[PDB]
């Protein structure tokens, strides 16, 4: 159920969660424009949903 | 202030997620003081190894072109016909079979600071080029700014061009010559232009250049830069940052490396330059510079084919889910096999 066009690019995202990932990306941009990289190195960069969710928390 | 609803209206949602993810990650990698978080950058980037095993009719292998600088390039080739076993390390340089076998020397994008030949987005693009153009692709892992600024990237491209041109196994049967085409997106397009200039001044004849949303600029703030700033993934602020990281200390954007048609740049009038295919995304904020580039070539009497995709954004060629990608791949094939 993963988006195969993103999977080939190294990213793992469920097709049904694409909109939720899009929402998180914008929420993260918002927080950045109101402000981190140290703790980022610990997160799995391929799992976008969890990566973004983890970043949002750190902010 | 932040509202990204507008950019979502022009691209498929998965494309939006891919480009926006890079946008946010790169914001973190670029530091206000001009430094770059290289360690995190290389950790976040999604990479893939070469693979001698044919996949979708394409296989690849890495080559060390120059040790002193550890310059690598990845070679992509169509699967060998009548292959009983996969290629061993001694079967990778098998002479190309065909009267005319185009070889595309590709330079990835990333504004001179991001990505590698082994980044998944570019390994995938190169594999698609091999299958859609029926040719060999050599992707250069050129050195990146700010650690290795101008002219390092161009020097790497020159070294790669000579390596390619001197491969006996890449010669076409017709004229016993290697049919070379330079290609690149973003900064890679800028590199292709500059490598082509150096080629003409030597004994290497490039058959054509393919520039996808080539990265060019100048001191002036064009109308597209002012009107599209921050609306479609790119900001003038980050553009300025990458130019400053790449250009020599104390230089400005009228340096020929930034603006190929700068008063400081050598005239292309009556010069031995290859035909060009220039693709310009209408929603790329540096659209005006790219259009000016295509016009510069035409004015200099050079052969130039302009593809202005008015509703396309940067990165439209990373996913095969839009007409811009399809139309462009069709023209690239026609261009290389013409
Ligand atoms: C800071 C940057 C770098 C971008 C522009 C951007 O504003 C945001 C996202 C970019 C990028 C990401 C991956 C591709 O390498 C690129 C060529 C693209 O299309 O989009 C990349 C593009 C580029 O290098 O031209």
């Amino acid at each position: 159920g993963m988006d195969e066009l993103l999977a080939v690019l190294g990213y793992k995202v469920r097709s049904s969660e694409m909109a939720d990932v899009a929402q998180k990306l914008e929420q993260l941009e918002v927080m950045m424009s109101n402000v981190l990289a140290t703790e980022t190195v610990h997160y799995n960069p391929a799992e976008l949903y969890t990566w973004l969710d983890s970043m949002l928390t750190d902010l | 202030e932040v509202n990204l609803i507008e950019s979502r209206t022009v691209v498929p949602l998965n494309t939006w997620v891919l480009i926006s993810n890079f946008k946010v990650a790169y914001n973190i990698l670029r530091r206000p003081d001009g430094t770059f978080n290289r360690h995190l950058a290389e950790y976040l980037d999604r990479k893939v190894t070469a693979n001698a095993n044919p996949v979708d009719g394409v296989f690849s292998f890495d080559v060390l072109i120059d040790r002193r600088i550890n310059l690598l390039s990845r070679v992509y080739r169509p699967a060998y016909a009548d292959q009983e076993q996969p290629p061993s390390i001694l079967d990778l340089e098998k002479p190309v079979d065909g009267d005319i076998v185009p070889v595309i020397l590709f330079f990835h994008g990333g504004s001179f600071a991001h990505s590698s030949a082994n980044s998944a987005i570019y390994d995938t693009l190169c594999r698609r080029l091999v299958g859609l153009c029926k040719c060999v692709v050599v992707s250069v892992n050129y050195r990146r700014a700010p650690e290795n600024p101008y002219p390092c990237a161009y020097d790497d491209g020159w070294i790669a061009l000579n390596w390619v041109n001197s491969r006996s196994w890449l010669k076409s049967k017709k004229d016993s010559k290697v049919h070379i085409f330079l290609a690149g997106d973003s900064s890679g397009g800028n590199i292709a232009h500059n490598v082509a200039l150096r080629a003409g001044e030597s004994g290497i004849d490039v058959l054509g250049n393919i520039l996808l949303n080539p990265m060019f600029g100048g001191n002036e703030r064009t109308e597209s830069e002012k009107s599209l700033d921050g609306k479609y993934f790119v900001t003038v602020r980050d553009r300025d940052w990458y130019w400053k990281a790449f250009l020599p200390e104390g230089e400005d954007r009228e340096h020929p490396a930034c603006n190929p048609f700068s008063p400081r740049g050598k005239s292309l009038e009556g010069v031995s330059f290859p035909k060009s295919l220039v693709v310009v995304a209408g929603l790329d904020l540096i659209r005006d510079w790219q259009l000016a580039y295509a016009e510069g070539l035409k004015k200099a009497g050079q052969e130039v084919k302009l593809m202005h995709l008015e509703k396309a954004t940067v990165g439209f060629y990373l996913l095969p889910n839009n007409n811009h990608f399809h139309n462009v791949m069709d023209e690239i094939s026609a261009f290389v096999n013409a």
